């Protein structure tokens, strides 16, 4: 048996690898959506930190 | 009430007392392109009025000996008007058209003139005479731009194919004793939804003489043949810089 806390709360032995990421279907290309001029401050898509 | 007719587009108006109905290409009228045969993401242009007018761009003189004549679409409105500046400063293009032929005459003056539409109209050449001799047509031959071309061999229609079956093209007859102007509505034909409208030409109009020119002396020997035109629908896509070729 277990009685220490240290123990009893640990994950030594968890075999379910934790996914972050799952499939989709995708059987064609994305579609495209409508658009429109768009002028905020803020919100900014095109800024990235590759 | 067949015989007579308004053709009011943007802000031009025709008009005509002599008419002989309206042929509207392969029984559709132009409309843009739907969201599903579309490929092309950026939103296109829609000028509307500015572009979808008519245009009177040339005037043919008819003669005895007249063999006839052919223009390219959308060839004859690349530098004309606004329409012109989005064909060059767009790479897409799409349109219809509203064809008006006009010639009048008197009721002594007789003769024929076929008006057809013929999509992908390529230009073939005589090959040397001997057919020996792979030549290839001129840029002002395959596209001649607001003066249009002479055919050399009608009968042929300098690609081959017999002028006497033209008739399966949207068409109409200027006989002089009955009317006096032709009328074709044609709607965007391609395999493509958009195109370029400086490296393709959709179709060609063909005005061709089936039944001489005739009248007796003193009668107006000068019998014009006009060329009016109006784009339908027009959009545009892909911009940048304009380009004249």
């Amino acid at each position: 048996g277990d009685r220490v806390a240290d123990v009893i709360e640990s994950s030594i032995g968890d075999s379910v690898s934790r996914a972050l990421t799952h499939a989709l279907p995708a059987p064609t290309g994305q579609n495209t959506q409508v658009s429109s001029h768009r002028l905020d401050t803020g919100k900014v898509p095109a800024l990235q930190a590759a | 009430s067949d015989r007579v007719a308004q053709l009011t587009i943007g802000n031009s108006t025709i008009t005509t007392q002599e008419a002989a109905n309206i042929i509207v290409g392969y029984g559709e009228w132009p409309s843009y392109c739907s969201d599903s045969d579309a490929t092309a993401v950026d939103k296109p242009t829609r000028p509307d009025v500015s572009v979808n007018r008519f245009y009177t761009l040339d005037t043919k003189l008819w003669e005895k000996s007249s063999k006839g004549w052919y223009w390219k679409f959308p060839d004859v409105l690349t530098e004309t008007g606004v329409f012109g500046q989005n064909a060059q400063f767009h790479y897409l293009y799409r349109s219809g058209f509203c064809i008006h032929v006009q010639c009048n005459a008197s009721k002594f003056h007789q003769g024929a003139l076929l008006v057809a539409v013929l999509p992908e109209y390529v230009i073939g050449t005589v090959a040397g005479g001997t057919g020996t001799e792979d030549t290839h047509p001129p840029y002002k031959q395959t596209q001649p731009g607001a003066d249009g071309f002479e055919l050399q061999h009608p009968y042929v229609l300098d690609a081959g194919i017999p002028i006497s079956q033209l008739t399966v093209c949207p068409h109409q007859w200027i006989n002089l004793r009955t009317n006096n102007c032709a009328t074709i509505i044609v709607p965007y034909i391609n395999a493509l939804p958009f195109d370029s409208a400086l490296n393709h030409c959709n179709f060609g109009l063909l005005v061709v003489p089936i039944s001489p020119l005739d009248y007796d002396q003193g009668a107006t020997p000068v019998i014009p043949i006009t060329i009016t035109l109006a784009p339908m629908c027009s959009e545009f896509a892909g911009l940048r810089q304009a380009v004249t070729q």
